[PDB]
RNA sequence: CCGGAGCGAAAGCGUUUGCCAAGAACGUUUUCAUUAAUCAAGAACGAAAGUCGGAGGUUCGAAGACGAUCAGAUACCGUCGUAGUUCCGACCGUAAACGAUGCCGACCCGCGAUCCGGCGGCGUUUGACCCGCCGGGCAGCGUUGCGGGAAACCACGAGUCUCUGGGCUCCGGGGGGAGUAUGGUUGCAAAGCUGAAACUUAAAGGAAUUGACGGAAGGGCACCACCAGGAGUG
């Protein structure tokens, strides 16, 4: 059991998946900067966005 | 090296290639006098001695036999012959 | 394959030579 | 175990982090006596992801919380693939039991890898044409 | 039914004066029910402790295995009782163009201690050397690895269980050995990689009181 | 026809080399002829060598490594890709790839 | 650690130490003085598997049983598992036993490494290392090979063959029938060596080129493809 954490896009790493559907970004939190992960999006982001991850414990492995 | 003198090699050439392989072959050997410290009696030794050599009538050890030439003993001083 | 020609034929002639061991 | 200051009741971690499953195993220095032991098939019903890492970072937070418990507060991780005649790698389950345990509220000293090696392996399973598939 | 941590009691690791950290850690078990007591349960548990945690600044790729053979008081003393080296060490160690001599002998100390070392060298590249590999003549490998078994002797032997710790905490047997072996070939990383105490006399209780002491 | 002048191996001069299986298949494959590969790496991933760093005991204590010898035969290297076909000539460079 | 490194006639050979005999190369201003090279019928050795008599039997695993998978699956995968796998004595003498390249000798390009022995040179480090030379050995690159060959490729020659001849042994004669039948011979057996014919056939095959194709790899492009969706259609 973890909080919803807040995550902000700080750089978008391009497209992924099999069909491309998802954008393999990675992340920055606003509250404290002393945690980056790597998240899979599904859907159109722009550059600066702010994602909800609800698990922010598992990787995607690049 | 399209023209070469076979007939009168340089005497670098001779001395640097194989015994055999010269002109005419030559050993690479020689006689040596060692001269014992102690005693003064002159021994011809062989270069590559094979064998340990002493002084005939005496102790002190002159050469030891190696893979190539003999080994002489510290201070015993020599010189080659021809 | 050629292996396997060359396994029948040894039991080919394998039984050959039963049936013309027990003709004599 | 009343320490001063509440110092780290320091313990040893035995990672089994083969494939087909991760064993979490937590005991004291000696290893005689076992605190907590729990695996990644014990939290997941699906016997094709008892090696996931999902099921083994369960795994890790189950056998923390037992530690907190008893007292322990640090542990010393061992480290150990299939190891002997058979694949030498860990498998997916050892950085999510690793981390895992890092972030529930652990701490980590010492960390080795106990690997059974041969100095001269016996014969390994499938012929030797291999496991062709 | 019951939880069998209500009859674990913990107990208190303690390390000889060869080290300088001598509280080493907790050990727990059940309490004396039955027919069974506490006392010999504990009189044979292992312990491998890094270096780095039992002496103030030291190298922490060598580890130490200490046997507990007595329980005085809540607190079970320990001895020496193997030595061995980090896995990630050895496995560092041994790289490609190059030679390893390792050497072992089975030796027993002044008191009734037979111990087998193991010791591992590796030939060292020279500063201006230009030739890749830097390997050894086996009879140059003969001579450093006959020097191994010579010194290692020499250095046990003549010595109590608590001096060839005392030699083992810094691998001076390992230095004097990469010494020793200058004038045949270079040594690069002689070290003693592991020592086994295979027979151990027989436990009294003023020597054991003589280490802790 | 020859397709390699080292007949897809490193023997000169022998006439049997002990025979090693491989990793991930455990195919009996000689010594020279299998593909081999040195792997360090550190025993925590990048991904959470963070975590374990808010967590040691120490002050400043290095991660160790995993030291992997891997073995593998031409048909699990290629099928893993890594190794992979190159050209008529441009198969001779014996240089590893940087 | 372990290498396109070493040794051995090959097969083959990798923990320490001791013992027994043997060997290449190098060194020699030692000795014998043609004793040599290659060699039918003979003979030693000879991976793995297999056979016979004992000891042993951890793993692995023919056969076999079972669980999957599939149209079927006595296969591939998985769980158990016999003979075997190890050692001793005695047989079999077979491999993609391969460098698919017999052995001895002569001439024939260059360059940089490597292992062993020897020789010389200037320092560094307590023999090691550095720079050359000689002999032998495992190899490599440049040869766009002075040459060869149907190419591929070959300087461990596959070079010095129409400008055809250093010595000698084995051995090939279109593809199948066929390493079969029979005979001889060897073996406990399995089989080895020797080994045809009737008949059948116009090709089989070698190297390379282009194209097509791949449940081969890499790099790219369209809704007559897909992801996310909108309309449907059936
Ligand atoms: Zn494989």
């Amino acid at each position: 059991v973890q909080p919803i954490k807040l995550a902000r896009v700080t750089k978008v790493l391009g497209r992924t998946g099999s069909q491309g559907q998802c954008t393999q970004v990675r992340v920055e939190f606003m509250d404290d900067s002393n945690r980056s992960i790597i998240r899979n999006v599904k859907g159109p982001v722009r550059e600066g966005d702010v994602l909800t991850l609800l698990e922010s414990e598992r990787e995607a492995r690049r | 090296p399209l023209a070469k003198d076979l007939l009168h090699p340089t005497p670098e050439e001779e001395r640097r290639r194989h015994k055999k392989k010269r002109l005419v072959q030559s050993p690479n050997s020689y006689f040596m006098d060692v001269k014992c410290p102690g005693c003064y009696k002159i021994t011809t030794v062989f270069s590559h001695a094979q064998t340990v050599v002493l002084c005939v009538g005496c102790s002190t050890v002159l050469c030891q036999p190696t893979g190539g030439k003999a080994r002489l003993t510290e201070g015993c001083s020599f010189r080659r012959k021809q | 394959r050629a292996k396997w020609r060359k396994k029948r034929m040894r039991r080919l002639k394998r039984k050959r030579r039963k049936m013309r061991q027990r003709s004599k | 175990p009343q320490v001063a200051e509440g110092e780290n009741v320091f313990g040893v971690c035995h990672i089994f982090a083969s494939f087909n499953d991760t064993f979490v195993h937590v005991t004291d220095l000696s290893g005689k006596e076992t605190i907590c032991r729990v695996t990644g098939g014990m939290k997941v019903k699906a016997d094709r992801d008892e090696s996931s890492p999902y099921a083994a970072m369960l795994a890790a937070q189950d056998v923390a919380q037992k530690c907190k418990e008893l007292g322990i507060t640090a542990l010393h991780i061992k480290l150990r693939a299939t190891g002997g005649n058979r694949t030498k790698t860990p498998g997916p389950g050892a950085q999510s039991a690793l981390r895992a345990l890092a972030r529930s509220g652990m701490k980590i000293g010492r960390i080795e890898d106990v690997t059974p090696i041969p100095s001269d392996s016996t014969r390994r399973k499938g012929g030797r044409r291999g496991r062709r598939l | 039914i019951v939880d069998p941590f209500s009859k674990k009691d913990w107990y208190d690791v303690k390390a000889p004066a060869m080290f300088n950290i001598r509280n080493l850690g907790k050990t727990l078990v059940t309490r004396t029910q039955g027919t069974r007591i506490a006392s010999d349960g504990l009189k044979g548990r292992v312990f491998e402790v890094s270096l780095a945690d039992l002496q103030n600044d030291e190298v922490a790729f060598r580890k130490f295995k200490l046997v507990t053979e007595d329980v005085q008081g809540k607190n079970c003393l320990t001895n020496f009782h193997g030595m061995d080296l980090t896995r990630d060490k050895m496995c560092s160690m041994v790289k490609k163009w190059q030679t390893m001599i390792e050497a072992h002998v089975d030796v027993k100390t002044t008191d009734g201690y037979l111990l087998r070392l193991f010791c591992v060298g590796f030939t060292k590249k020279r500063t201006n050397q230009i030739r890749k590999t830097s390997y050894a003549q086996h009879q140059q490998v003969r001579q450093i690895r006959k020097k191994m078994m010579e010194i290692m002797t020499r250095e046990v032997q003549t010595n109590d269980l608590k001096e060839v710790v005392n030699k083992l905490i810094p691998d001076s047997v390992g230095k004097d050995i990469e010494k020793a072996c200058q004038s045949i070939y270079p040594l690069h990383d002689v070290y003693v990689r592991k020592v086994k105490m295979l027979k151990k006399p027989k436990f009294e209780l003023g020597k054991l009181m003589e280490l802790h002491g | 026809t020859k397709k390699r002048r080292n007949n897809g191996r490193a023997k000169k001069g022998r006439g049997h080399v002990q025979p090693i299986r491989c990793t991930n298949c455990a195919r009996c494959v000689p010594k020279d002829k299998a593909i081999k590969k040195f792997v360090i790496r550190n025993i925590v991933e990048a991904a959470a060598v963070r975590d374990i760093s808010e967590a040691s005991v120490f002050d400043s204590y290095v991660l160790p490594k995993l030291y992997v010898k891997l073995h593998y035969c031409v048909s699990c290297a290629i099928h893993s890709k890594v190794v992979r076909n190159r050209s008529r000539e441009a198969r001779k460079d014996r240089t590893p790839p940087p």
